[PDB]
């Protein structure tokens, strides 16, 4: 009985789809907020702003953080929906991204978005700090980090690796609070306005201006971190933007 | 013609002189039931019965029409039975000269005899039991036929007698036997021999094939694999040269020919040589006053394949043409496994013995170690000249994978074809028994 | 070119069976015999090589966000679309084999019912959506994943057949030892993990 | 808005998928009727629609195939010869069929699913099955748990069967109380020890079982049979009571039951070898036919022996008939040993189990125990133990036929 | 009660049966994902069995699998939304294995073996029971893998780590694929030595 | 000993007590004295070779490598200690490490003027505790399975214990050695029925367990020399960074020549460093017929072919592309794996044709992991374990071709 089969499949399909369609469309707003707060929790943590709970995170992120878009080729602020910007998706499309040469691709990233989002920390109407997202290939997976740079444009205030897949203990030690805390106070550039942050194998000399101890037994992952900063602090990354930051 | 390189000639001390002499008089003879594969006897005699030379002693329930006849005339003095009433031997005390006669023909008529006529005479006289089928090494069914009858006119078994010496004394009977086999076979007769010369049949059906190499170069299984590969649908028959002489004698004189030449040899045999005896001859009486003092093991057949000739089994096997005597190797040695083997023979080169080439060894029955799981170091491939993967096949037998063993060539094998594999096994597996377990499973399920 | 790395990635570097754990129920079940295991691997390849590219077009033409209309994204209709499409192609392929390719039906069609709604096919399609793969990349990936899956099952069948000589304690015999065997196999396949 | 689009898109995908599947089935799955030839006779050829097992189509036609386990492929009594069709032999079928038999074409009809034209060569015995409803004449109790049943042929003549055969009995749902059974006073006293009448059986659905014959071929008019009551294990009270055996016991003179034709594969060998019989419990039915068959139907001069296992003199039955056969003809001799003679029995003969009594009396001194045909039917313990002793005597399996009734 | 606990130790879908193995080896690196995965499988299995039984008599055999999968797929899609909206962190960890619940052999096995030939009420209880036994293996493997591979249970530091000024060095193999294989096999070994009836001949 | 062993057999017999220890007592009796067993059926004579002699030959075959390894381990450590510390600073370091002052107590010297005796003695202080721990812990699992399952003890564990101890870094903690052998003996061998009944290499399975479970202790720059507070990359790691020019020994300051690697005067696993020592032992077991020369030949063929292919292709960025075959030979554990681990008969292919394929796969995989896998400088262990999985498949292909020849009656 084809009529019987059509009635059950149609009726079952309609009722089941209605629940599915209602569930997905209705809960979409809640899903969007949940995804966002994860990034906001990291940005607040590197910014030095202590937050706890979704309500506190959302309230404090808006009050203290002002996401903005920046053009790498010029290092100048641009206008767009920064709060809803997905730099990763942009980097995958040639319209809003470029392909790096083998020599240029120090961080080993295949593509770099033409415009990337940055986050400014403001106690009041003044920007006390800027957070720059930097990523680079590790030994096992792409590693994404947040770097809090002070108004000077040279000193680094905070570091955090919020997405990585290196081996715990050896390469996953980028998450270790002691190792991250060592970056505070270091200078990204030297007197000649050139990248100067160096990951020192075996441990940087105490009091080093640009010396962060490498990950013990994890040279390959430590090499990736060095390549990340050697690129993103360079001309094709945030170098031009930090030059503007140094002068305002 | 066909040269064999993969194999092993065991250099055991006490090789025979290869001169035919007269052995000790034999007053006791027996037929051994367990020697015939898959044979369930139907007894036709009782203890105290008088029998003639070629009178039937028992019949096979699972092979109707095959008659196992006496080798000698005399009295039945015992019927030894083992576990589950398994017939071990039917011992007959030799007395008298009565015999059952048969038709006799001139040598020029044997090739022209009708096939059914030949089968009847061979079956009635009991000489039909000389044939063994490959696969399964059983006596052929009365109604069956074979396109290939293999005559083993060579012996590469250690301490074996030279067939040429024996065949030369009975040239006419051997040629007469080949003519009978020419008419018996539906196809051809394969005379597998060494390079030396032997009497030849003028029939186009009889083809001479030369096999050179170590053991197993003189094994019927080896010859079949190279000339007529066998399967479930390609069955060959095997017969040794001395049985061929018996076949020729039967069709020339009309009488069962039971005289045989067997090599009495071994490290503990004072005068290793060829001796004339009778079928099923008592080995205890045959070796009397010929062995060194001590605990010795008398073996019907070769040390590689053969039956321990003790108690009810102390008689010459139907298919055995040699008697080997060895010392029992029960001595325990301190770190014996760790010594340089000047006097130790091995397929490997891990002992000093292999350096002293040409040396002979007083091998005993010692296992030279405990039982262990197979650790294949390539010993099996070194002694196996057939187109098979022995290690994989031996693993199938160990696991009892009957179907896999069939695919790998188990149906082509008899126990003796695996004797060298058993000899060289570091784990001390005994693959002949495992093969029989697999073959029995295939026959029953098939 | 780019394709060879993708084909290599889906066979060795990425192993659908031993790394992503997909299709273990059938992978750990029909592994006993090499001949049967080889047939399933071929059947899995056929389904994978057809399932993934077909779903890739459906995803990019219907389910892709802002594709049919601007502002509407039917991403939630992902599992139902793939599972239904996969079920149809597997079911459709089996019937035609029994009607036009008798010999292929026994060799391949016999295993197709098992491949219906199998974790191996669904997971591969899901990864093809978790990423951005062109149609050419979808076919190369789909073919590569199946072949790599066939490598693991065929390898596990060789070990299990070799294990006929093993003496496994009761309790481990069968499923228990097989899980240990699969775990050991995954150990040796991690050589390409860093590649 | 998005809700509307998803709802319609969901239906379109589902409808498109099913329509392809439904459309493909019509153009790829034939719906023609399946024709199966039985024994090559065009009249017996059966035309059946696709689907279902072979055991179902055959039953509807004039050929009935014996089946005990049913649609489970466990017993193997429904083996049929499939010359062509049916595909390869399933692995479960091999559990009850040897590899050599598979080459011939033996297959289980129930386990074989009918999906394509097949050729069958069912034998005459399976072909010649007739359904009759005999009338119960007598239902007297022969022993403590053994009843003799006499069946009157309804169509006249007599049931055609070989010695040692059996008839399948089918009954519908029925509730029977053990109190309804009628037992003699002699056996009632033993039954009063445990008061088995308390048990009540309620057969929910129709059941089919097998029952051996107890009448030799020359006997016409009455079909003697022996029935053993099915009761829960003494150590396992929490089991339902007998369903088919209990129903038969509830019947008396004038009752009717179906026999569904004869069946069986338990028979002797047409040779001159000595025959040995080991009966037990319900096994006395097939054994009795053999002795009667070999005394007047054939007037065989071969040696015949019988070894029945009994627990007490009350359990013994048919003793008077056995004495006459042994006395009238010396070729047949019967014996029985009591495992536990009653105080009043005062038995002065063999005492114990036939497991060791038979060996210590006959087989121990037997010159050719292997050269003897062995037939056994009795409790599994007696059967399993006896074969081991027979195996220790070098008795091949081919020389022993087992017809255990459970 | 007996039916509820039957698929835990007597008829385990993963120890005795070989259903649901794909999720066992992937999410058992943490107890949070493992624990949440049991709830998803229990919820879908019980609901899918309940609904399939309701329309069992009216389901057409021609496209029955589609009907069963549509019911199962719809619930998993709903479960996917709930996880994304609530427990988003756990949702990200589960990766694509939430969707693979549809192909989970347990869900389809009970939808055909039981739901299609059973009353809806007991059919729901059968789904709950099967999900429980599925979670017994899932949580047992999750316990050892998280405890030995991270020193943590549900994210709570049970064994202090050397990297965090502790005494325990975590085992890296417990995080990778082989550990789940070995733990399940040894778990089957332990189960079958206390229940020899499940030993395979 | 003979009288005592025979008399005490009554106690260990089933009638007497301690029957649970029969599998261990009988092992000691059979270990010291060959059994007096005689053949029960044909063949009535057997080859003199037994499993006990095969394993001891392999056990002796690695002795030259073991002895040099201890000497090299002490030499590397002593050189590094003097290069890092001097004077009272060295004395405190020597006083704070039981390996150092135990060598001083027994007559050695930690000073740079130390001879071969002190270096070998110091290396022993590292090797022996590892070997003792591996032997005792692994032996415990062997006896436990045999006792519970009523099996007779097997001598194969002698090779597994020695090989596992010779493929770990000198600094490996003992508690990790116990776990590594436990995984290799139990998970890889015992659950499959013990020696001759498994498919994976036990010693390498144990090393792989430590390789992936505790990578920090079996990789990096702090584990391949036993000088506390010393950091030094091995030759394979150095080549991956800067090619042949980076091959430098920092402790001694001297360039690492091919001869140095060949002789084994380099940091690494105790036992692998000296290719010359391994070849000497490998020659004996290969000559004796215990180790398959087809596997060894296949490994060499696979290594030379792929490495030469990498040489021709070239790579301006990956220095491992330009490493020649003869440098691949004397670096890492290639020599040890090829001779003493790839030749494990149970885990290798059982067909002669398969052995060639089995070895070629091993050689190809090792170079592949070495060259194109950034994470792992060496891949011999991983290559062999990978090859073990496919060894049964090579046999299956060969055997199926044999079966096709047979069903055609070999063209007869
Ligand atoms: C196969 C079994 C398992 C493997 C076992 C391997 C054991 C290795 C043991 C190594 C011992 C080496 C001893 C060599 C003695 C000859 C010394 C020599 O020729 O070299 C000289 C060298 C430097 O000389 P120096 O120490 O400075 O003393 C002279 C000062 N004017 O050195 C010396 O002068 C020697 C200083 C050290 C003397 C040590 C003597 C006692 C301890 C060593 C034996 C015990 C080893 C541990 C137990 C092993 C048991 C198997
Ligand atoms: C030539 C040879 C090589 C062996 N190599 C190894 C090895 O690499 N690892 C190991 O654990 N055992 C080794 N063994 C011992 C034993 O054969 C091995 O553990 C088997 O896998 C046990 O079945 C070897 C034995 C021989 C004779
Ligand atoms: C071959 O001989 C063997 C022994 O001999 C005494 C052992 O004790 C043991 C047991 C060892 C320990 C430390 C318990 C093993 C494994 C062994 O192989
Ligand atoms: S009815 Fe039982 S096997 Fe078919
Ligand atoms: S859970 Fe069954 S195949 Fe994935
Ligand atoms: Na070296
Ligand atoms: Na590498």
């Amino acid at each position: 009985s084809i009529k019987k089969t059509l009635f059950v499949v149609i009726a079952l399909s309609l009722v089941c789809s209605i629940i599915v369609s209602a569930a997905a469309v209705g809960l979409r707003d809640k899903q969007k907020e949940n995804a966002a707060l994860d990034k906001q929790s990291k940005i607040l943590q590197v910014a030095g702003i202590e937050a706890k709970g979704s309500k506190q995170i959302v309230e404090l992120f808006n009050k203290s953080i002002e996401p903005r878009l920046v053009d790498f080729n010029t290092g100048d602020f641009v206008e767009g929906d920064a709060a809803n910007y997905d730099q990763r998706k942009a980097a995958k499309e040639a319209s809003e991204s470029i392909k790096l040469t083998a020599e240029q691709d120090k961080a080993k990233i295949q593509r770099r978005a033409n415009v990337g989002v940055v986050y400014l920390v403001k106690d009041g109407d003044k920007t006390s700090k800027v957070i720059l997202p930097v990523h680079g290939n590790g030994l096992w997976s792409m590693m994404y980090a947040f770097v809090a740079v002070e108004t000077d444009g040279n000193t680094v205030s905070g570091l955090t690796y919020y997405e990585q897949g290196e081996t715990p203990g050896l390469g996953g030690e980028v998450e270790n609070p002691a190792w991250r805390a060592q970056w505070v106070g270091k200078k990204l550039f030297d007197e000649n306005h050139k990248p100067a942050i160096k990951i020192v194998k075996g441990g940087a000399p105490q009091g080093s201006e640009h010396g962060v101890d490498g990950l013990s037994g994890a040279t390959l992952t430590s090499n990736g971190v060095q390549n990340t900063f050697d690129f993103w602090l360079g001309d094709m990354g945030f170098g031009p933007f930090l030059t503007k930051v140094r002068d305002g | 013609m066909i040269t064999i390189k993969k194999g092993l000639d065991l250099p055991i001390a006490g090789t025979p002189s290869q001169v035919i002499s007269d052995g000790k008089a034999i007053k006791k003879v027996a037929l051994l039931g367990e020697e015939y594969v898959g044979m369930r006897p139907t007894m036709h005699v009782r203890v105290g019965d008088e029998v003639k030379k070629a009178q039937i002693l028992f019949e096979d329930k699972k092979n109707p029409g095959v008659k196992f006849t006496s080798p000698v005339s005399g009295k039945v003095v015992e019927i030894n039975r083992g576990a589950k009433r398994v017939l071990q031997s039917v011992v007959i005390e030799v007395a008298g000269d009565d015999q059952v006669t048969f038709d006799k023909f001139e040598a020029n008529q044997l090739a022209s005899l009708n096939r059914d006529a030949i089968k009847t005479q061979l079956v009635e006289s009991g000489l039909w039991t000389a044939f063994r089928t490959r696969p399964f090494s059983k006596v052929p069914a009365i109604d069956s036929t074979s396109e290939a009858i293999f005559v083993t006119a060579m012996d590469t078994n250690p301490l074996a007698a030279e067939p040429t010496v024996v065949i030369n004394e009975q040239s006419e009977a051997f040629v007469a036997g080949l003519d009978v086999l020419s008419a018996l076979t539906t196809g051809k007769v394969y005379v597998c021999k060494k390079g030396t010369s032997l009497p030849r049949s003028q029939q186009p059906n009889v083809e001479e094939h030369v096999f050179d190499g170590p053991h197993p170069a003189g094994l019927a299984g080896t010859h079949m694999h190279f000339l007529y590969p066998v399967s479930a649908d390609h069955v060959a028959w095997s017969i040794n040269y001395q049985d061929v002489i018996a076949v020729g004698q039967l069709f020339l004189t009309g009488e069962l020919y039971t005289q045989r030449v067997v090599s009495l040899a071994g490290p503990v045999v004072n005068k290793p040589r060829l001796v004339r005896t009778v079928m099923g001859a008592s080995l205890e009486q045959l070796v009397d006053s010929e062995i060194m003092p001590g605990e010795v093991r008398i073996i019907s057949g070769s040390v590689l394949s053969g039956t321990k000739a003790t108690g009810p089994h102390a008689y010459l096997g139907r298919y055995h043409l040699q008697v080997s005597v060895l010392r029992e190797g029960r001595d325990k040695e301190l770190f014996g496994w760790a010594m340089p083997g000047k006097n130790k023979f091995s397929v490997t080169r891990s002992f000093l013995g292999h350096l002293f080439k040409g040396q002979v060894y007083n091998m005993t029955t010692t296992t030279n170690g405990s039982d262990r799981s197979m650790v294949p170091i390539g010993n099996y491939e070194k002694v196996m000249p057939l187109d098979m993967e022995p290690t994989l096949l031996l693993r199938d037998l160990c696991a009892g994978d009957s179907d896999s063993a069939v695919r790998l060539g188990a149906l082509e094998l008899d126990e003796e074809d695996l004797a060298l594999c058993t000899f060289v096994c570091p784990g001390k597996y005994e693959y002949g028994q495992l093969l029989r377990e697999c073959l029995d499973k295939i026959e029953k399920e098939g | 070119e780019h394709y060879i790395s993708l084909l290599v990635k889906s066979i060795f570097i990425e192993n659908m069976a031993l790394s992503f754990f997909l299709g273990m129920c059938t992978f750990l079940a029909v592994s006993k015999k090499v001949k049967t295991s080889f047939g399933l691997g071929i059947a899995v390849i056929v389904v994978l090589t057809i399932s993934v590219p077909v779903n890739n077009l459906v995803y990019n033409l219907v389910l892709k966000p802002d594709a049919l209309v601007e502002g509407v994204d039917l991403s939630f209709l992902n599992f139902i679309t793939f599972i239904g499409v996969i079920a149809a192609l597997v079911q459709i392929l089996e019937m035609i084999l029994d009607r036009f390719f008798p010999p292929l039906y026994n060799a391949l069609g016999i295993f197709l019912p098992l491949i219906t709604v199998n974790c191996a096919i669904f997971g591969g399609v899901s990864f093809m959506v978790q990423r951005d793969y062109s149609f050419a990349e979808s076919v190369v990936y789909g073919f590569g994943s199946g072949v790599g899956w066939m490598l693991a099952i065929v390898a596990l069948a060789g070990i299990r057949e070799k294990m006929k000589y093993s003496d496994v304690p009761p309790g481990l015999r069968g499923l228990g030892i097989t899980f240990i065997t699969a775990g050991l196999m995954a150990l040796g396949f991690m050589s390409f993990s860093g590649v | 808005s998005t809700i509307i689009f998803g709802v319609v898109m969901f239906t379109l995908i589902i409808l498109a998928l099913v329509l392809v599947i439904l459309f493909a089935k019509s153009k790829l799955v034939p719906t023609g009727d399946i024709t199966i030839s039985i024994n090559g006779d065009p009249e017996k050829a059966i035309v059946t629609q696709p689907g279902g097992k072979l055991l179902t189509a055959l039953a509807g036609a004039g050929v009935f195939v014996s089946s005990a386990c049913g649609g489970g492929g466990s017993c193997g009594q429904c083996r049929v010869k499939i010359k062509s069709g049916g595909g390869d032999i399933l692995p479960t079928e091999l559990d009850h069929i040897s590899k050599g038999e598979a080459r011939e074409g033996e297959r289980l009809a129930c386990q074989v699913a009918v999906k394509a034209d097949m050729d069958l060569e069912l034998p005459e015995e399976i072909f010649g099955v007739k359904k009759w409803e005999c009338t119960v004449i007598s239902n007297d109790n022969k022993a403590t748990f053994i009843k003799e049943l006499k069946l009157a042929i309804p169509d006249g003549e007599s049931v055609p069967f070989r010695a040692g055969g059996y008839i399948q009995i089918e009954a519908p749902a029925h509730h029977v109380k053990y109190a309804d059974f009628d037992v003699p006073e002699k056996y009632r006293g033993d039954w009063d020890k445990f008061n088995l009448f308390r048990y009540e059986s309620k057969v929910d659905e129709p059941i089919i079982r097998a029952y051996s014959m107890a009448n030799y071929p020359e006997e016409f008019g009455i079909i003697m049979l022996n029935v053993r009551i099915a009761t829960p294990p003494p150590n396992n009270p929490n089991v339902p009571p007998g369903q088919m055996s209990s129903y038969i016991w509830s019947l008396k003179a004038g009752d009717k039951c179906t026999i569904s034709g004869p069946f069986g594969e338990f028979f002797a060998k047409d040779t001159d070898a000595e025959m040995v019989f080991i009966g037990g419990g319900a096994g006395m039915a097939p054994m009795r036919s053999h002795i009667f068959d070999q005394l007047k139907r054939l007037k065989s001069k071969r040696k015949m022996s019988y070894w029945y296992g009994a627990r007490s003199k009350r359990e013994m039955f048919y003793v008077e008939d056995f004495d006459g056969l042994a006395a009238e003809n010396d070729n047949f001799v019967w014996h029985c040993a009591l495992s536990d003679p009653q105080p009043e029995d005062n038995w002065t003969g063999y005492t114990g189990f036939i497991h060791n009594v038979l060996y210590e009396n006959y087989l121990k001194d037997h010159e050719a125990p292997e050269d003897c045909e062995y037939y056994m039917c009795g409790p599994p313990m007696m059967n399993a133990a006896v074969i081991n002793m027979l195996k220790n005597l070098g008795v091949e399996e081919e020389n022993i036929l087992l017809d255990d009734f459970g | 009660k007996k039916s509820v606990l039957a698929p835990v130790l007597d008829n385990n879908p993963i120890a005795l049966q070989v259903l649901g193995v794909c999720s066992a080896l992937a999410v058992t690196t943490k107890l949070e994902t493992a624990f949440v995965m049991t709830l998803a499988v229990m919820f879908v299995t019980a609901l899918s069995n309940f609904f399939v039984s309701l329309i069992r008599n009216h389901i057409p055999n021609s496209v029955r699998i589609i009907v069963q999968m549509a019911i199962i797929a719809s619930l998993v899609i709903v479960v996917d939304q709930i996880l994304k909206a609530y427990l988003y962190d756990i949702s990200k960890q589960l990766s694509v294995f939430v969707g693979l619940i549809i192909t989970n052999c347990i869900v389809m096995g009970r939808a055909e073996a039981f739901a299609m030939k059973s009353e809806p009420i007991p059919s729901f209880i059968d789904g709950i029971g099967n999900g429980l036994g599925y979670g017994f293996v899932l949580m047992t493997v999750g316990f050892f893998r998280e405890l030995l591979g991270s020193g943590k249970l549900f994210g709570l530091e049970v064994l202090p780590l050397i990297s965090n000024g502790g005494w325990y060095q975590p085992n890296g193999l417990m995080l990778l694929a082989p550990s789940a294989f070995f733990l399940i096999g040894f778990m089957i070994w332990a189960i079958r030595t206390f229940k020899p009836e499940q030993v395979e001949a | 000993l003979k009288k005592f062993l025979e008399d005490i057999e009554h106690h260990f017999e089933p009638g007497g007590k301690h029957e649970k220890w029969f599998a261990l007592y009988e092992a000691a009796a059979t270990l010291f004295y060959t059994p007096g067993l005689v053949t029960k059926r044909s063949s009535h004579v057997r080859d003199s070779v037994d499993l006990k002699r095969i394993m001891i030959m392999v056990w002796l075959a690695v002795f030259p490598a073991m002895f040099w390894g201890m000497y090299n381990a002490g030499g590397q450590a002593i050189a590094a200690l003097n290069h890092l510390y001097s004077g009272d600073q060295l004395a405190a370091i020597v006083a704070g490490n039981w390996h150092y002052w135990l060598t001083e107590m027994l007559g050695g010297t930690m000073s740079s003027d130390a001879g071969w005796g002190s270096k070998m003695l110091l290396g022993a202080t590292y090797f022996l505790p590892i070997y003792a721990t591996v032997f005792i812990v692994g032996g415990f699992w062997e006896v436990l399975f045999c006792m519970v399952r009523k099996h007779e003890v097997n001598e194969g564990f002698f090779v597994t214990s020695i090989l596992f101890a010779l493929i770990v870094p000198p600094t490996l903690p003992l508690w990790q050695a116990a776990l590594g052998i436990t995984f290799g003996v139990v998970v890889a061998k015992e659950v499959f029925g013990g020696t001759g009944r498994n498919f994976l290499n036990p010693a390498l399975a144990g090393r792989a367990f430590l390789f992936f479970a505790y990578p920090a202790q079996i990789s990096g720059d702090l584990v391949w020399t036993a000088a506390d507070g010393y950091s030094g990359a091995t030759a394979l790691s150095q080549w991956a960074q800067g090619g042949a020019g980076a091959l430098i020994n920092n402790a001694t300051g001297q360039t690492i020549t091919w001869m140095d690697a060949f002789i084994g005067n380099i940091p690494g696993s105790i036992g692998e460093v000296s290719t010359l020592a391994l070849m000497i032992g490998a020659a004996f077991i290969v000559y004796m017929g215990i180790a398959s020369w087809r596997i060894i030949g296949g490994v060499m063929i696979g290594m030379i072919l792929l490495s030469t292919l990498f040489n021709v292709i070239g790579s301006d960025t990956n220095a491992m592309f330009n490493m020649p075959w003869h440098w691949h030979l004397v670096l890492g554990g290639f020599a040890f794996g090829m001779f003493f681990m790839a030749t494990d008969p149970v885990s290798a292919s059982f067909t002669n044709s398969g052995k060639w394929a089995y070895g070629i796969l091993i050689g190809v995989m090792c170079v592949l992991i070495r060259v194109v896998n950034p994470a792992y400088p060496e891949g011999m262990m991983l290559a062999i374990l990978f090859a073990n999985l496919f060894a049964p498949l090579f046999d299956h292909v060969v055997v199926e071709r044999n079966i096709k020849r047979r069903l055609a009656r070999y063209g007869k």
